[PDB]
Order: C-alpha cells, then sequence, then structure tokens
RNA sequence: GGUUGCGGCCAUAUCUACCAGAAAGCACCGUUUCCCGUCCGAUCAACUGUAGUUAAGCUGGUAAGAGCCUGACCGAGUAGUGUAGUGGGUGACCAUACGCGAAACUCAGGUGCUGCAAUCU
RNA sequence: GAGAACAGAAAUCUCCAGUAGAACAAAAGGGUAAAAGCCCCCUUGAUUUUGAUUUUCAGUGUGAAUACAAACCAUGAAAGU
RNA sequence: AAGCUCGUAUCAGUUUUAUGAGGUAAAGCGAAUGAUUAGAGGUUCCGGGGUCGAAAUGACCUUGACCUAUUCUCAAACUUUAAAUAUGUAAGAAGUCCUUGUUACUUAAUUGAACGUGGACAUUUGAAUGAAGAGCUUUUAGUGGGCCAUUUUUGGUAAGC
C-alpha cells in the first residue's frame, strides 16, 4: 500500500581507484569533471602497504557524487554499456546497487589520448521519499521497516524500468 | 626439584593467578577435566557421587592429575570406557612462588613454581555419573583416588539426577511431564518466560497436557 | 541505655532488681551525693535537703522513685553514689566467671538471678 | 619509590555511578545556594576544575563566600588532637544541599505548632524527643492460633 | 533487522539511555547549561532566553526563564498571529520573523511596565543598534537569543526574529555579522539590504522577477498574492502597516471558547486506546496454547 | 484527553516485531531570484504554503518478547561480620554466646510521571 | 555485514548496524559522544597586578592546583568559555 | 611547673535519633572485562584438508576457527550488587517567625544579597548517660634504638624471621 512508498535515487557516486598519485590521478579527475560537471573529490590513502606502492594521505583516488535526473542520466549511460544486464549479487540487502565498468569511452565520452582509459565504480543508492529524517539535524530518526529500501524490492523496481535483466540464482 | 607439596598446603596468600602482571606461569599439570563417556545424555547415567573435600587447603595440579588417572583408570578397567562420566570440578589457577636459592634474604620475591587449586570445606572435587548398577565400582575408584590428596576429603552420594540440580523424583516428574529437552551432554528445561511461539517450536511434546 | 549495656556485656553482671533487692540496698550502702563530698543518708531529711524539689523527702520516697521509674528518675539515680558491693559471700556459683550467664558464667543479663547475687554481695 | 599524588587511590571515590555517566543534569546548576548552609561533598569525577581533595569526599560543611562558578565551604579537619578551618573552592557540580538539619527544622516547626495548641488549652507540653521505650504489657489469644511445636531437624546433605 | 544484528541481553542492560529531550534529537544540553546558567551570587534572577523556533513554515517566539520543575514562559508570540496586523501568506519569511520579534518585543515590554519607555526604534532605517539604557532609570528587560539547533549561517530567519526583537526594544546582546547583508571579507554591512530583508525587498523583488519571465510558475508560486490583487510594489507598505498596527497594540487576545477542552478530551480519548488487564493477556495467552498446540 | 514550542526527573522512557491513529499540530513535501553552504540545494541557506501524502517521522496499542523499574517471612536469619571464653581440634579449621546482617536465586506486580505557554472535534 | 572495473587477506566508493568495544603525546587509573574524540575557521589568556585557598605540612618552604578581585585581550549571534 | 579568666557554664576515646559518604568481606560470571572444562546446534562465493570432479561463486564429507542457546571452574592490581566494624554533619536563645532601613554589589525592577532598627513565643529551651567543672596563656625536662599478645595482614618452605 504506497501512495508515497515510490523509489527514488538518492545519489550516484562514481570512484576511480587509481591506485597512485600524480598526473594519472590528475587524468582520471579530469575524466570525472567532464563526466559530473562538478569538481571532484580526491581520496587519499588511509595506511601504507607498499604492495600495492602506497603511502598514507597519497591522494590515490577520486570520486563524484550526482543526484537526480543527472544521476539518472549517467546510470543509463552504464547501463547501456552492461546491455541492461546484472546479477543477483551487486545488490546491497540494505536496497543499493552498483557495477563496474572499464573502457569508460563507452560513455560516449571520446577518447584522448592526452588523457588515456580508465576504468570506474558506479554505485546507485536508492532511497523512497522521506529520507531526510536520517540525514536532517533536528529530529534525526530511523524510517521504519516497511518503508526502507529491500534488496528484492529493489531489483524488482530494477527489472520493471528498462526491463533490464536479474540473469543467475 | 618440585617442593615437597607440604609446603603450599594452606591458604596462606591472596590468590595469584596467571594474569598480565604474573605472565610466566608454568603450564598446569592437569589439562583434561572430563573423561569417560562425556557425550553420554543425561537420561544414561541417573546415579552420581561426589568425592567432596573436608578442608581449606590447596591442591597442586600435580595431584590433582595423579588422583584423576589413578581413579578414572581403574574405574575403565573394571568398568569401561563409557561406562562413567567423570568430570573433575576444580580448576587450579593459583600460582605458587618460590625463592630460588653470593647474596641474602634480600628482595626475595619469587617466580613461579606450580599450580593448585583452592578448595573450600564442602566443596566437591570430583563429580562421577553412572547407573545405580555402578555404584560400588564408582565408589571404590573415589576411594582410591583420595589416598592421592593431602587432608580429608569425603565420598558422597547425590540425591540430585547425573549432574543435574534436580533431584531424581523432581526431574522424573520434568520430563515424564514433558519440560525436559536434551543436549549433547547435558540438557535444557522449559520456562513459562518469554516467546510463546519460540516456547512452542521447542518443547512441543507437551502442551498435550499428559505425558 | 540498652545499646550501652550490650557494649558493656562482658564485663559486668546486671539484671531487674526486686523491691527487697532495692530496699536493703538502699538501706545499708544508699549513699548520696552531697557537693561530692558521698554522704551516708542515713535519715530522711538530707533526701529532702537535696531531693526535695522533686517531692522526695524520705529513704523509702527515694526507693519508691527508683523501683517505679519516675519522671525524676534521671536525678534520684545521679543522687545516689554508685554502690560499693563485697565479693559474694555464697560465690559465684560457676567454675569461671567471664563468660556470659548462659555459658555457665557470670557476665550478661540473668534476668532475676541478679537479686540473688546482689543481696549476697550486699 | 611511592607515589602520593594529589588524586591517587580515588579510582573508585571519583568513579562514575555506572549507568549514570555523560553530562550532569541542570537541577544541579538550578540549585542556590547561600552563605551558611550546610552541603554534602561529593566530587563529580567527570567536572576535573574546582574538584575537592579526596579526604573531602562523604564531609558535611557550611557556605562563607558565594561565587560565580563556585561556593566556599568550611571544613573543620582533624590533625593531630586538634580541628583546624579548612576553606574549600568547590564548584557546584560538587555540592549537594544536606538534609543533616531536615528533621531538626521540621520538629521546631511541629514543636511550636502543639505548643500553640498546649498555650491554647490546658497546659501539657510533652515535646522533647525520648529514645524507644521497651514495650508493655499485651494479651496473646488462641482463637484461631493455637501453637505449632517445632523440633530441630536432623542432618540431611542435599548435594 | 539481520539476525545477523540483534541485540544481546547484555548490549540492552548495560546500554545508558540519554535525556528524553536528546533522543528526541530536541535539545542541545552542552548549550542548554550555558544558556540557562546563572551567576550564583544573584540567586534569583532568571536567565531570560527568547526562544525562535520554526515549525515547518510557521515561527514560535516564546521567553522562558528555567526552573528546577520546569521552564515557565513569561511572554508568547506565534508568527501566525500576523494576520491580526496585517500580513497573510507566508508567516515564515525573513519580514515574518522580524514581525514576530517585534511583537513579543512591545509584548513582553507591556507586560512589564517598560511600553512608554524603551519604544524601541520605530523608524528602522535597517541600522545596526542595540537597546540603549536610559539615563537615570530602569534598565532594559535583557534576553538572550535562543536558536536551538539552528545552524547560524550569515543572514538567516532566526537573526531577523532577532533583529525584530532589539527593533522593538528587548535588549538582545547580538552582533551584526550574520544579518543579511554582512560583506564576507570587506568588514561593512549594507544597511539598505537589510532594510530591504527587514521588509521583502527580495520576495518583492523575486515577485516582479517572475512576473515577465515565468507566469506558469508565478501561477502557483504566490498564487494567493495576485488571489488578493497585490504585487510587489505593495509589500513594503502591508509590512510597514503591520509594524505601526503592533506598535499600537500588543495585547494577545487568544482564541474563542469553540468546543471546550472537556468535549475536546472526550472526542480524542475515542481515538486514545488505553492498556488492558493482565488476566486479559492471560487469557490471551491460554487461548493461543489451546489454538496452536491443541493440535489444531 | 490529542498536539506543539520550551522543559524536570533521565529506560516504568530503551530494544525487537507488528498493528492502529479523526481533528488540529508537527511532519514529509514543492522551488533556486535573493542571503548563505556544498563533490552533490542530500545536509546547510533562502522562497512558497502554493502542487502533494499518512508511506515514513511522531502518538498509542499488541507480545507466556529481550532489557529495565518495584515488591515479597523466595532463598535467608544462610554468606559475611563486631564482641567472649584457660571452648573443640596435631593442625587445617570448627562449634557455642550477646549483637548486626548481605548478593545470587525464586515468585509477583509494572512499562513513563509530570511543569509552563499556545492550540484542537 | 552486505555491496562496486583492474582490486587480490590489505588500496578507493556506498549503505546498514554500532554505549564507545576508539581516540584524547606519554605510565596507569579516572573522565569524555550534537564531546573531551575527527575536519574546519578565527586567535595568543601559555598575557598584566598583588592577595587568599587545597594537597604534601611544622598546618614552614617548594612543586602542582583551585576559586575570586583589578586590567588588557581571544573567540562566538550569544549565554558564555 | 606556674598559674589566669570564669563557673551550671560549657564539657565527652559512649549511646540514641535524622541525614550523608565508602567499595573491603561476602557475592557474581547462562552480566562487562580477563581466565577456564565439556559437549550440542548453526555458518561461509570467505582456513587447510579431501570422494565425485574438465571446472564451478560445485554438491559433498573433514577438521578447524567464528555465531546461538547451554555447561564445569576462577581474579590483589575484575565487577552489576554489596555488608559488619569503623567515618562526616545536625539534635535551638548564636533558635524560629514577622514587620522593613543601608549600599558603590546585584536586579528589568527597592528586584535580590549581606548587615541592621521594632515586634511575637522561656527551661520538656527540645534525645540518652555522665561531668571531683569549663575554658585560656607562658615556659621548660626527658624521649625521638622499642619489644610482645588476640585479631586483620605483606614477604618468605619456614623461623623464638
Ligand atoms: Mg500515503
Ligand atoms: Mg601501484
Ligand atoms: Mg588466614
Ligand atoms: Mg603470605
Ligand atoms: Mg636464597
Ligand atoms: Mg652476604
Ligand atoms: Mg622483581
Ligand atoms: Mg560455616
Ligand atoms: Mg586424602
Ligand atoms: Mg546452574
Ligand atoms: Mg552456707
Ligand atoms: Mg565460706
Ligand atoms: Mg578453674
Ligand atoms: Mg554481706
Ligand atoms: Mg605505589
Ligand atoms: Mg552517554
Ligand atoms: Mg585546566
Ligand atoms: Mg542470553
Ligand atoms: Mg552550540
Ligand atoms: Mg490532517
Ligand atoms: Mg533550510
Ligand atoms: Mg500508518
Ligand atoms: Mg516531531
Ligand atoms: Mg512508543
Ligand atoms: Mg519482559
Ligand atoms: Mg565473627
Ligand atoms: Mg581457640
Ligand atoms: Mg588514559
Ligand atoms: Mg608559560
Ligand atoms: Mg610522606
Ligand atoms: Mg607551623
Ligand atoms: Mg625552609
Ligand atoms: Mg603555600
Ligand atoms: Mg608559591
Ligand atoms: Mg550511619
Ligand atoms: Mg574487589
Ligand atoms: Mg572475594
Ligand atoms: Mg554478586
Ligand atoms: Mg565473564
Ligand atoms: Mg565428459
Ligand atoms: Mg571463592
Ligand atoms: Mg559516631
Ligand atoms: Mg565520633
Ligand atoms: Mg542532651
Ligand atoms: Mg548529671
Ligand atoms: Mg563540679
Ligand atoms: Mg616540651
Ligand atoms: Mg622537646
Ligand atoms: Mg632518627
Ligand atoms: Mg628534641
Ligand atoms: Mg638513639
Ligand atoms: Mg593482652
Ligand atoms: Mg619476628
Amino acid at each position: 500500500q504506497n501512495p508515497m512508498r515510490d523509489l527514488k535515487i538518492e545519489k550516484l557516486v562514481l570512484n576511480i581507484s587509481v591506485g597512485e598519485s600524480g598526473d594519472r590521478l590528475t587524468r582520471a579527475s579530469k575524466v570525472l569533471e567532464q563526466l559530473s560537471g562538478q569538481t571532484p573529490v580526491q581520496s587519499k590513502a588511509r595506511y601504507t602497504v607498499r604492495t600495492f606502492g602506497i603511502r598514507r594521505n597519497e591522494k590515490i583516488a577520486v570520486h563524484v557524487t550526482v543526484r537526480g535526473p543527472k544521476a539518472e542520466e549517467i546510470l543509463e549511460r552504464g547501463l547501456k554499456v552492461k546491455e541492461y544486464q546484472l546479477r543477483d549479487r551487486n545488490f546491497s540487502a540494505t536496497g543499493n546497487f552498483g557495477f563496474g565498468i572499464d573502457e569508460h569511452i563507452d560513455l560516449g565520452i571520446k577518447y584522448d589520448p592526452s588523457i588515456g582509459i580508465f576504468g570506474m565504480d558506479f554505485y546507485v543508492v536508492m532511497n523512497r521519499p522521506g529520507a531526510r529524517v536520517t540525514r536532517r539535524k533536528r529530529c534525526k530518526g530511523t524510517v521504519g521497516n516497511s518503508h526502507k529500501t529491500t534488496k528484492e524490492d529493489t531489483v524488482s523496481w530494477f527489472k520493471q524500468k528498462y526491463d533490464a535483466d536479474v540473469l543467475d540464482k | 626439584a618440585r617442593r615437597p607439596a607440604r609446603c603450599y598446603r594452606y591458604q596462606k596468600n591472596k590468590p595469584y593467578p596467571k594474569s598480565r602482571y604474573n605472565r610466566a606461569v608454568p603450564d598446569s599439570k592437569i589439562r583434561i577435566y572430563d573423561l569417560g563417556k562425556k557425550k553420554a545424555t543425561v537420561d544414561e547415567f541417573p546415579l552420581c557421587v561426589h568425592l567432596v573435600s573436608n578442608e581449606l587447603e590447596q591442591l597442586s595440579s600435580e595431584a590433582l592429575e595423579a588422583a584423576r588417572i589413578c581413579a578414572n583408570k581403574y574405574m575403565t578397567t573394571v568398568s569401561g570406557r563409557d561406562a562413567f562420566h567423570l568430570r573433575v570440578r576444580v580448576h587450579p589457577f593459583h600460582v605458587l612462588r618460590i625463592n630460588k636459592m653470593q647474596q641474602g634474604m634480600r628482595g626475595a620475591w619469587g617466580k613461579p613454581h606450580g599450580l593448585a587449586a583452592r578448595v573450600d570445606i564442602g566443596q566437591i572435587i570430583f563429580s562421577v555419573r553412572t547407573k545405580d548398577s555402578n555404584k560400588d565400582v564408582v565408589v571404590e575408584g573415589l576411594r582410591r583416588a583420595r589416598y592421592k590428596f593431602p587432608g580429608q576429603q569425603k565420598i558422597i552420594l547425590s540425591k540430585k539426577w547425573g549432574f543435574t540440580n534436580l533431584d531424581r523424583p523432581e526431574y522424573l516428574k520434568k520430563r515424564e511431564a514433558g519440560e525436559v529437552k536434551d543436549d549433547g551432554a547435558f540438557v535444557k528445561f522449559l520456562s513459562k518466560k518469554g516467546s510463546l511461539e519460540n516456547n512452542i517450536r521447542e518443547f512441543p511434546e507437551y502442551f498435550a497436557a499428559q505425558a | 541505655t540498652l545499646e550501652l549495656l550490650k557494649l558493656i556485656e562482658p564485663y559486668v553482671a546486671y539484671g531487674y532488681p526486686s523491691y527487697s533487692t532495692i530496699r536493703q540496698l538502699v538501706y545499708k550502702r544508699g549513699f548520696g551525693k552531697i557537693n561530692k563530698q558521698r554522704v551516708p543518708l542515713s535519715d530522711n531529711a538530707i533526701i529532702e535537703a537535696n531531693l526535695g524539689k522533686y517531692g522526695i523527702l524520705s529513704i523509702d520516697d527515694l526507693i519508691h522513685e527508683i523501683i517505679t521509674v519516675g519522671p525524676h528518675f534521671k536525678q534520684a539515680n545521679n543522687f545516689l553514689w554508685p554502690f560499693k558491693l563485697s565479693n559474694p559471700s555464697g560465690g559465684w556459683g560457676v567454675p569461671r566467671k567471664f563468660k556470659h550467664f548462659i555459658q555457665g558464667g557470670s557476665f550478661g543479663n540473668r534476668e532475676e538471678f541478679i537479686n540473688k547475687l546482689v543481696k549476697s554481695m550486699n | 619509590g611511592k607515589s602520593h599524588g594529589y588524586r591517587s587511590r580515588t579510582r573508585y571515590m571519583f568513579q562514575r555511578d555506572f549507568r549514570k555517566h555523560g553530562a550532569v543534569h541542570l537541577s544541579t546548576y538550578l540549585k542556590v545556594y547561600k552563605v551558611g548552609d550546610i552541603v554534602d561533598i561529593k566530587a563529580n569525577g567527570s567536572i576535573q576544575k574546582g574538584m575537592p581533595h579526596k579526604f573531602y569526599q562523604g564531609k558535611t560543611g557550611v557556605v562563607y563566600n558565594v561565587t560565580k562558578s563556585s561556593v566556599g565551604v568550611i571544613i573543620n579537619k582533624m590533625v593531630g588532637n586538634r580541628y583546624l578551618e579548612k576553606r574549600l573552592n568547590l564548584r557546584v557540580e560538587h555540592i549537594k544541599h544536606s538534609k543533616c538539619r531536615q528533621e531538626f527544622l521540621e520538629r521546631v516547626k511541629a514543636n511550636a505548632a502543639k505548643r500553640a495548641e498546649a498555650k491554647a488549652q490546658g497546659v501539657a507540653v510533652q515535646l522533647k524527643r525520648q529514645p524507644a521505650q521497651p514495650r508493655e504489657s499485651r494479651i496473646v489469644s488462641t482463637e484461631g492460633n493455637v501453637p505449632q511445636t517445632l523440633a530441630p531437624v536432623p542432618y540431611e546433605t542435599f548435594i | 533487522a539481520f539476525q545477523k544484528d540483534a541485540k544481546s541481553s547484555a548490549y540492552s542492560s548495560r546500554f545508558q539511555t540519554p535525556f528524553r529531550r536528546r533522543r528526541e534529537g530536541k535539545t542541545d544540553y552542552y548549550q542548554r547549561k550555558r544558556l540557562v546558567t546563572q551567576h550564583k551570587a544573584k540567586y534569583n534572577t532568571p536567565k531570560y532566553r527568547l526562544v525562535v523556533r520554526f515549525t515547518n513554515k510557521d515561527i514560535i517566539c516564546q521567553i522562558i526563564s528555567s526552573t528546577i520543575t520546569g521552564d515557565v514562559v513569561l511572554a508568547a508570540a506565534y508568527s501566525h498571529e500576523l494576520p491580526r496586523y496585517g500580513i497573510t501568506h507566508g508567516l515564515t519569511n525573513w519580514a515574518a520573523a522580524y514581525a514576530t520579534g517585534l511583537l513579543i518585543a512591545r509584548r513582553t515590554l507591556q507586560k512589564l511596565g517598560l511600553d512608554e519607555t524603551y519604544k524601541g526604534v520605530e523608524e528602522v532605517e535597517g541600522e545596526y543598534e542595540l537597546t540603549e539604557a536610559v539615563e537615570d532609570g530602569p534598565r532594559p528587560f535583557k534576553v538572550f537569543l535562543d536558536i536551538g539547533l539552528q545552524r547560524t549561517t550569515t543572514g538567516a530567519r532566526v537573526f531577523g526574529a532577532l533583529k525584530g526583537a532589539s527593533d522593538g526594544g528587548l535588549y538582545v546582546p547580538h552582533s551584526e555579522n550574520r544579518f543579511p547583508g554582512w560583506d564576507f571579507e570587506t568588514e561593512e554591512i549594507d544597511p539598505e539590504l537589510l532594510r530591504s530583508y527587514i521588509f521583502g525587498g527580495h520576495v518583492s523583488q523575486y515577485m516582479e522577477e517572475l512576473a515577465d519571465d515565468d507566469e506558469e510558475r508565478f501561477s502557483e508560486l504566490f498564487k494567493g498574492y495576485l488571489a488578493d490583487d497585490i504585487d510587489a510594489d505593495s509589500l513594503e507598505d502591508i509590512y510597514t502597516s503591520a509594524h505601526e498596527a503592533i506598535r499600537a497594540d500588543p495585547a494577545f487576545k487568544p482564541t474563542e471558547k469553540k468546543f471546550t477542552k472537556e468535549q475536546y478530551a472526550a472526542e480524542s480519548k475515542k481515538y486514545r486506546q488505553t492498556k488492558l488487564s493482565k488476566e486479559e493477556r492471560a487469557a490471551r495467552v491460554a487461548a493461543k496454547i489451546a489454538a496452536l498446540a491443541g493440535q489444531q
């Protein structure tokens, strides 16, 4: 019984885990920039491993958060690449979902060898309306069980829209 | 090397167990505490006999294991590996120290030397469970184990069923009633508190108001 | 005061005195604190002289105010010097003294046997 | 060697009254203190500033000075064979109004009350506290209360 | 509630619940303590807070003093009261907040006696000023602005209510760096802009900014403004007139009887469900044991 | 009685799972010109009260529910303890006398009370 | 815990749970959750004057600390600190 | 030792009453933390084995560790609870209550705060027991190796240590 329990997309965050800092990262950053239109954010390394050749606070990654119609736009632009085919996995038991795509040129974006080719992790966080209770300052509360996102309920929404796919157990 | 057991018979000091501070304790000479058919069911052994201490002394882990093997051996060699469940209810967490002999008594705080268990008066040391057909045997076993200890300890037949806190009649009532529920080595009982559904999935024989 | 008695049980012997015991105590060993200055009463005039304000003018008046705890018991009692009794004549009746009366001893609260003991010591 | 710091040995004394941690409720900041009031001293481990020394824990004193964030409490400390006057500047967070005189005040008001009634009617003051007097006579009945004769029980073991 | 996350008896037992007004994300105690607490050497003088809260599009302005048994309200003025003085729509706007501030200012001043005296600033030119004390006279009423959990941003309606109370006559110690029109870098305030916000220059500018670019959104947004034949030009005067009306009468008279509380209590107890009897649930579980465990 | 703003005590108030909630109020909710803040008007700022919902928040009720609060000759006058003896015992330890006296356990009951102001079929 | 190209036990991204199981130079013990911890912004109160008070105690000194008085300042819308 | 000022005044190695403070004893552990015996039931795309396996994010046994409800046993530097004995303050005339002056402090405010003037209520004037009284000053001796017993208790196998 839902006249307002209609599943919107909260945000879509794109993430390039460029394993090191430098030119490669400022390039993946410029890609994210002309994929979002918003200045992306850089991520520093938490600790140091040295097998991955990284260092604490190395600024080894970039991401960008996009919400609304623009997010639906890029979401579809990537769904095409993945042929509208996902798996029973890839979905959080909490309702959200995401995929990954190497070959970032499949998103319309041209080649431009002065930047190279890069991969990207796509993560879509979904939520019904009134999710503001958990994110506001005053009276911050928890949404009812029946009202928050579910994994089966989200895959059902995903299939209904774009009829894309489920594909396995 | 091992100092005579008389040097630590009494509880002269406050519990000094292995800890963040002692931290260099030797390994307890007694490591196995359940012997025999410890996987048996409560119904398998209703009879229970205890070896209870009649003093406030300390028992060395050495003597503890020595008596354990003595008793267990007699019991198996005249009863059979799975004819009894021998549990020892005394774990020796007390660490005994010693001052190793060009100096004198200056700063003479010893190093761990051994372990021992502090037993009160009336505290059960050995708890053996069998079926009444074996009482004489297990009793003689505990009697032979007695000789391996310092200080008076007496044997006593339990009024309870095996290793359960219920006297035989109360246990019979509850089980022939339908509130008992077997478990690997022990049993569980039906409570009147909590979830009714989670209380009905368990103990389903009951609620028929009959045996 | 009962707590006081409890606090000193192993050093004293005490009980419930009878009219006879109190009368013989005041008559033979009754002395009054007069300027401290313990004085043998020996005349109702002394009692009247000091316990007169409270309405006590005779040795028997004093005895009555004592036995029947009276509205002036504190004064009537603090006026009497602590009776100096002699060791019991017939003996203590028990082998060891510093054991409660219940444990075949002498200290503690013998309820009425205090009279026999006092009479033997007065 | 030995350690004799200002807060030495106060682990449990200053402990937090388990399941009563965190910020202190505002009633303790709303309470008012006037010179001459009798207050109790209990340190509040949460407020490190202006806390009393361990010796004054559980001690009662009188207020001699009122300031913005604290109160001045006078305490008589026994040093040797004599008592000395010690003045503590304690934060309101470690003070509590004392009820050591509540009984006295209540009894004084009740005393004057029935004293007024006393002079109203034939005067019979009867207003001084007296310790517990011994019980008086009473008659115990056996109607429906016949006695149960009891005897000692033999030795059992129960284990 | 994934079974891998359920809480244990020990967790719940050893768990310490916070204060109710905190569990309800309503009171910032770390702030309440420092606002309420009073200098121990005055010992009865209450610290009066000017609580200003914002319901969804309704302003609340109360003047409270704390009490060991519960905060007592001295004066209360709800922005929904503006119709009386001359404002009908959007009583959430900066000008509405300023209106309520001035309202309570004069209301409390009259409830006290400082009505003729401490009339505040009338010709509001949008200047930065505080209600100064009178030579050889009672000092003005002093209250401290309680914004609750509001996030202090430069130019907010909470500070608009502040400006209203201060202009009304209340003594509210305050700075000017969070008043609309404050230049971030350069240390100069624009009183023309502040006066604008006090009257509606931004809402009025929006009205005539949408009136000739998109009548399709002005259609519904501002619908009432048209439903009552009134454009941007007018706004300054509606507010100014409201100011005169409030300064003339701060009275607060309440709502009419309207189906009195005992009647309300009845028509609501109808929906109020009261707990069941222990014997009731005893039989309610006995019936379940019979209907479930009794072999159907 | 409901509701809100501000509260006092800070679980009888919390946790888990369901179900119900008129009126009003809260709310979620629409918009980005302006003040303001963000990687993102999600948060924060502002505007509208218009376009939309009780789905959630919030309120209440249900559960041999967990937790929590209260009570009891429930255990227990037990454990421990102040005081006494030229008491027992090789000792370890122990019994007795005059007093004080737990915790666990068990069972029973309960699941927020209430201050100020405004508002409501 | 469940989720996202290379990516693996360990890189970065998201959500859910989370009474503190973290962090607060250091020893340990207290204490702390719209903080006392983490990110940020603005600062020099780690300042000036001479007294009282607490601990150690002889109620000497020193060390350390507390609460005021008189200044001049910092921060915040503010009460405040 | 000298005294001195006073004397039913105050005074107390004691009880009672009212009101506090404490973390030892005991207790607890199917409560936190840290130890510790035993099974039983779950769980992996996620430890190693290992039959079928071409493999499987594959089924299956295996042993492991983790989760659940139980189980035996413990703590000077562990603990929800929590004594006994010891311990703080109060039990009036320096009391209680009212009427309403001073100020530079404080209040929105003759608001409060502190100190005062006038007035009302006497020894049942505010528990017990005791008191060869209470309080005050100056100066100076010797001493500053200690040892023993019940009980609590540290080190040590112990000791007339
Ligand atoms: Mg709906
Ligand atoms: Mg690399
Ligand atoms: Mg001993
Ligand atoms: Mg020792
Ligand atoms: Mg040697
Ligand atoms: Mg030598
Ligand atoms: Mg050493
Ligand atoms: Mg015993
Ligand atoms: Mg033996
Ligand atoms: Mg048990
Ligand atoms: Mg003869
Ligand atoms: Mg003779
Ligand atoms: Mg003899
Ligand atoms: Mg004779
Ligand atoms: Mg030390
Ligand atoms: Mg907390
Ligand atoms: Mg400091
Ligand atoms: Mg459990
Ligand atoms: Mg704040
Ligand atoms: Mg409605
Ligand atoms: Mg906003
Ligand atoms: Mg509903
Ligand atoms: Mg709400
Ligand atoms: Mg509820
Ligand atoms: Mg329950
Ligand atoms: Mg004893
Ligand atoms: Mg003896
Ligand atoms: Mg620390
Ligand atoms: Mg410095
Ligand atoms: Mg020293
Ligand atoms: Mg000196
Ligand atoms: Mg010197
Ligand atoms: Mg000094
Ligand atoms: Mg100094
Ligand atoms: Mg007491
Ligand atoms: Mg302890
Ligand atoms: Mg213990
Ligand atoms: Mg316990
Ligand atoms: Mg444990
Ligand atoms: Mg084949
Ligand atoms: Mg023990
Ligand atoms: Mg005392
Ligand atoms: Mg005393
Ligand atoms: Mg007296
Ligand atoms: Mg006398
Ligand atoms: Mg005299
Ligand atoms: Mg001398
Ligand atoms: Mg000398
Ligand atoms: Mg010397
Ligand atoms: Mg000398
Ligand atoms: Mg010498
Ligand atoms: Mg002696
Ligand atoms: Mg010696």
